C-alpha cells in the first residue's frame, strides 16, 4: 500500500473507516482486525 | 455536525466562513485565504 507517509507492506487496505487504533500518519490508521 | 441546506438564520450570514463545495479541499472562503497567507515550507510530502 502507498500512502503520503510512505510505503505500507503487510497491512490490507480497505475501503471502510473506522475509529484511529495505530496512527501511521496523513490520515491513515491502521489496527488489527479480521481470520485476523 | 452538518449545516441545513437551507440558510435561513433570521438575517445573520455566515456563507464566507461555512465551507465551500466548490474547492477541492472543502474550506470556506476565510479559510482558504488565511492558507494562502502562510508561504509554508517543508510540508513534508512525499517527495
Ligand atoms: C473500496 O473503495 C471503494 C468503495 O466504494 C470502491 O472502489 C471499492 O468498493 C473498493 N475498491 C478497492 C480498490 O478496494
Amino acid at each position: 500500500f502507498q500512502t503520503r507517509a510512505g510505503c505500507l507492506i503487510g497491512a490490507e487496505h480497505v475501503n471502510n473507516s473506522y475509529e484511529c487504533d495505530i496512527p501511521i500518519g496523513a490520515g491513515i490508521c491502521a489496527s488489527y482486525q479480521t481470520s485476523q | 455536525y452538518k449545516t441545513p441546506p437551507i440558510k435561513d438564520f433570521g438575517g445573520f450570514n455566515f456563507s464566507q466562513i461555512l465551507p465551500d463545495p466548490s474547492k477541492p479541499s472543502k474550506r470556506s472562503f476565510i479559510e482558504d485565504l488565511l492558507f494562502n497567507k502562510v508561504t509554508l515550507a517543508d510540508a513534508g510530502f512525499i517527495k
